[PDB]
Order: structure tokens, then C-alpha cells, then sequence
């Protein structure tokens, strides 16, 4: 049970700065080093640095030495990260792990920093009905919301087999995703479908009866 | 190519081992022909030059204000590190344990 | 610094097969490699350290091998919960630096896409807005196209797409794409098509609607 505890997430503002702590447990916290990463969907992982708690050596990858800065609280088993004045470029999720001659081996869960100006934002959800075939397809809209965390369900989970989840995306500094579920054509109307969002940052649900 | 760095080295920070066992020396340029390619060898004890312990692949200055790590693969017990080239050339001793 | 190339972004298999995961370092680093596997939403987990050792837990399924620049990571007999993304790291010198990761999925048959438009709500129309959505669903293999056209002339302004991973279930892929104009623009034009192109056919699919109808 060696263990490396981050926070699950951060909202920062742009040109603020962040500070992201990593927390061990199960071992000898001195006896190994510790290494961060920065990980963004697209691109490949980074090595951002690395830090020995026993003796404070600490190296930087030069892509991050003006962004970045490694430190440690040995007494507490803590190990810190700083980022300065984020932009966008810096939204990613933030690894720490602990190292040695055999390179990283046990990975943090990974903090979640967003970078953005945007405030807390209930979602608009529209229905997408047809305006046929053996099968009719129906979808709800879930549109201009933040921060990035909701659930879309249909008949509060009972229509679950034909169902797809598409990520969300971002459009106008707000987030937007969608949801469809497929049901033979001869069973609606006649068997109502209803999508419930629930959106938690911003305590919304919404349930959205499909007509046609 | 770059050219031999001609100017003088020093130590930026204490010289450490790393997470890979290697042996970091991370030098400060005090020269004005930056890009240039930093001079490097190992010692052993007598002070005669050994090769193929450097393990960074071509060190380089690409700005004087910047400081540039560099990776040694020193032998067992005692030997010199050697930064920059002639009589000014920084030279760090090191022991390796075991 | 160091780059180590994964060339196959995506490699596709089946279950009870085996499958050789290649990553290519820019210099020599002898051994000093090691490949870890991660799922969506999960934090890597470490598969072999130094080339070939595997960690104490990883299934025998999974071999490390290579020195130098070529390494590959070997896994016999797939199973499905095999199917992740995998990547390797070289640590014989700072910065340490990352294969671009490698993601494991499954073979079947091809499939087309099941073609879905939507006109904009009046809900939403009411606020301004108008999103046309078009669902692209079920389709094999993952590569699609989408073309938005309105009035006959293509449009590729104001179009966002969204993919799914592969599906558990039925090994298949589905996309979303929306057309998002204002409620203004939307009612100066009549037709709103989208086109999916796919190889299970030389012939696009078409959907489309009139907003006078």
C-alpha cells in the first residue's frame, strides 16, 4: 500500500498562479525520489522535474523552469508543486509518482488544473428529435455550461444498451456535449423518452421529455 | 557546428547524484560566444584523462545567463570532473561510495 | 533531448492474440526504458522497468524487450483488459521524455454509420440560438468524415466535433458533429445537410431538412 494523494482539481484564473501538493504514504518518503508530469489530451506525457526529499536535489526539465517550482515538507511526507501566471497552455492534468533507478513506478491520481475566466454555468439542454427506419434515434443537447462535469441519463437509467456519451468540447469559453439513445421506431412515441442532465457544480437537473 | 566554448565555467549549484545514478554538474557560462560547445572530460585519481563518461549528448551554452546541466558516469572510489577547456577549466573532484 | 517515437498511434487486435508495441529511442539508452498502461480517467499503472523486467503484479502476458535504441513491448495472448494505452519513458538522462502512447483496440467487422439530423429546438431557438446536430453512430473502422452543407454550399465554419472511444459492447465508434449558427442566420437559409464519408461505401450518406417544412 504505497500511496501518492493530489487533490482531484483546480480552477485557476489566467495570469494566476497555483501551488498542487502530493502526499505519501506506505513508505520511506526520504528513501526515493519524487517526479512530476503534465499530461494534456493530444499531446504527448511530460517530464516537468524531480526532487529527492532527503537532500533537496531538485532538477527541472528547461521547458518548465520559469513555470515550475519543485519543493517539499519532509515532516508531513508532502511534496509541492508551484506554476506561475497560467495561460490556457497550462490546463492539464498534474502527475506526481515516486521514482528511482527504476524510473517512476507508483503514479498519483493526477490534479485536474483548468485554466479559465469563466464562472459557474448551468446548462441549457435542448431535445434533438427527428424534425424514419425501424429504429429512431433521439438525443438531448447539453449546452453552455462550467465548469466540465455532467451525467446524462435517459428514463433515469432504464434506456441504457443503445446509449452514447460524447465528450464535451469547449465553445465560447463554456463547455458543450451531447447524448443519443436509439429505441425501435414502433415504441415512440408510444413509450415516453426523457433525458435527465445533471450538471452538480451549478446544482442543476433538468429532465427533458422527448416529443415528437 | 558550434564552436568550442572558450570562456570560463563555474559551479552553479553543489554537484549531485541523480535519480539514475548518473552525477550532475550544473555549470554557469562566464563567456560572451554563446551558442557555443561546452569542453568536457573525467580524471582518474592521478589526474590522467579517462573517456566515455560523459553522458550528456553534446553539451551546449545557448545563453550565458542560463545554466546547463551536465551528466557524468564517474568511476568506483575517486576522479575528476572537468568542465571548459586550458588551465582555467573547472575541475571537480568526486568520490563514488560503494 | 532524447525523443522516443511510438509509430502506431492505434493498433488494433483480438482477444487471445499477440501484439508487439514498438517505441524508438534518438540515441542510445541501453536499457534504461520502461512502458506503463492507462486507461481513460484512471493514472498510469508501471508494466516493466529496465527493458524486460516486468513489476511484481503484471500479468506474465506482458514482455519487455530491447537495448539500445529499439524496444517493444510484447502482449500474448490479449485479453480484454488489455485494452488501454501504452507508453514508454527513457530515464538514462534528464529530461526523462515519453513515447506519444500507443492505444490497444479491438478487431471486427466494418460497420457504416446509422446517420441522424436534427433541427434546432424551439427552445433554443427561442434564446437565439441554432444548432443543427447530426449523430454519425456504430460505424468500423474509427476513421469518418463529415461535410455540413446549407443552401448546397459547404460550410465548415461554426462546426464542432465530438468522438467516442470504442464501445465495450459492440467494438464500435460514433461521433457527434453540430452545426451552431444564430437564430438570425439560420432564417435566412432553407436546407441544412450533413454528408458522411466512410469506407464501407464509395457514396456518401446524406441527411438532410428544409426549414420550411
Amino acid at each position: 500500500d504505497v500511496q501518492l494523494v493530489e487533490p482531484g482539481a483546480e480552477l485557476v484564473q489566467p495570469g494566476a498562479s497555483v501551488k498542487m501538493s502530493c502526499k505519501a504514504s506506505g513508505y520511506t518518503f526520504s528513501s526515493y525520489w519524487i517526479n512530476w508530469e503534465k499530461q494534456r489530451p493530444g499531446k504527448g506525457l511530460e517530464w516537468i522535474g524531480n526532487i529527492y526529499p532527503g537532500s533537496g536535489t531538485v532538477n527541472y526539465d528547461d521547458k518548465f523552469k520559469s513555470k515550475a517550482t519543485l519543493t517539499i515538507d519532509t515532516s508531513s511526507n508532502t511534496a509541492y508543486m508551484q506554476l506561475s501566471s497560467l495561460t490556457s497552455e497550462d490546463s492539464a492534468v498534474y502527475y506526481c509518482t515516486r521514482g528511482g533507478s527504476h524510473a517512476m513506478d507508483y503514479w498519483g491520481q493526477g490534479t485536474s488544473v483548468t485554466v479559465s475566466s469563466a464562472k459557474t454555468t448551468p446548462p441549457s439542454v435542448y431535445p434533438l428529435a427527428p424534425g424514419t427506419g425501424s429504429s429512431v434515434t433521439l438525443g438531448c443537447l447539453v449546452k453552455g455550461y462550467f465548469p466540465e462535469s455532467v451525467t446524462v441519463t435517459w428514463n433515469s437509467g432504464s434506456l441504457s444498451s443503445s446509449v452514447h456519451t460524447f465528450p464535451a468540447l469547449l465553445q465560447s469559453g463554456l463547455y458543450t456535449m451531447s447524448s443519443s439513445v436509439t429505441v425501435p421506431s414502433s415504441t415512440w412515441p408510444s413509450q415516453t423518452v426523457t433525458c435527465s442532465v445533471a450538471h452538480p457544480a451549478s446544482s442543476t437537473t433538468v429532465d427533458k421529455k422527448l416529443e415528437p | 557546428s558550434y564552436v568550442m566554448c572558450t570562456g570560463s565555467f563555474k559551479l552553479e549549484k553543489e554537484v549531485a547524484e541523480t535519480q539514475h545514478g548518473t552525477v550532475l554538474v550544473q555549470v554557469k557560462y562566464e563567456g560572451t560566444d554563446a551558442p557555443c560547445k561546452i569542453p568536457f572530460s573525467s580524471q582518474d585519481e592521478k589526474g590522467v584523462t579517462q573517456n566515455g563518461r560523459l553522458i550528456t549528448a553534446n553539451p551546449i551554452v545557448t545563453d550565458k545567463e542560463k545554466p546547463v546541466n551536465i551528466e557524468a558516469e564517474p568511476p568506483f572510489g575517486e576522479s575528476y570532473i572537468v568542465v571548459g577547456a586550458g588551465e582555467k577549466a573547472l575541475k571537480l573532484s568526486w568520490f563514488k561510495k560503494g | 533531448d532524447i525523443v522516443m517515437t511510438q509509430s502506431q498511434k492505434f493498433m488494433s487486435t483480438s482477444v487471445g492474440d499477440r501484439v508487439s508495441i514498438t517505441c524508438k529511442a534518438s540515441q542510445n539508452v541501453r536499457t534504461s526504458v520502461a512502458w506503463y498502461q492507462q486507461k481513460p480517467g484512471q493514472s498510469p499503472k508501471a508494466l516493466i522497468y529496465l527493458a524486460s523486467n516486468r513489476h511484481t503484479g503484471v500479468p506474465d502476458r506482458f514482455t519487455g524487450s530491447g537495448s539500445g535504441t529499439d524496444f517493444t513491448l510484447t502482449i500474448s495472448n490479449v485479453q480484454s483488459e488489455d485494452l488501454a494505452d501504452y507508453f514508454c519513458l527513457q530515464h538514462w538522462t534528464y529530461p526523462y521524455t515519453f513515447g506519444g502512447g500507443t492505444k490497444l483496440e479491438i478487431k471486427r467487422a466494418d460497420a457504416a454509420p446509422t446517420v441522424s439530423i436534427f433541427p434546432p429546438s424551439s427552445e433554443q431557438l427561442t434564446s437565439g440560438g441554432a444548432s443543427v446536430v447530426c449523430f454519425l453512430n456504430n460505424f468500423y473502422p474509427k476513421d469518418i468524415n463529415v461535410k455540413w452543407k446549407i443552401d448546397g454550399s459547404e460550410r465548415q465554419n461554426g462546426v464542432l466535433n465530438s468522438w467516442t472511444d470504442q464501445d465495450s459492447k459492440d467494438s464500435t465508434y460514433s461521433m457527434s458533429s453540430t452545426l451552431t449558427l444564430t437564430k438570425d442566420e439560420y432564417e435566412r437559409h432553407n436546407s441544412y445537410t450533413c454528408e458522411a464519408t466512410h469506407k464501407t461505401s464509395t457514396s456518401p450518406i446524406v441527411k438532410s431538412f428544409n426549414r420550411n417544412e
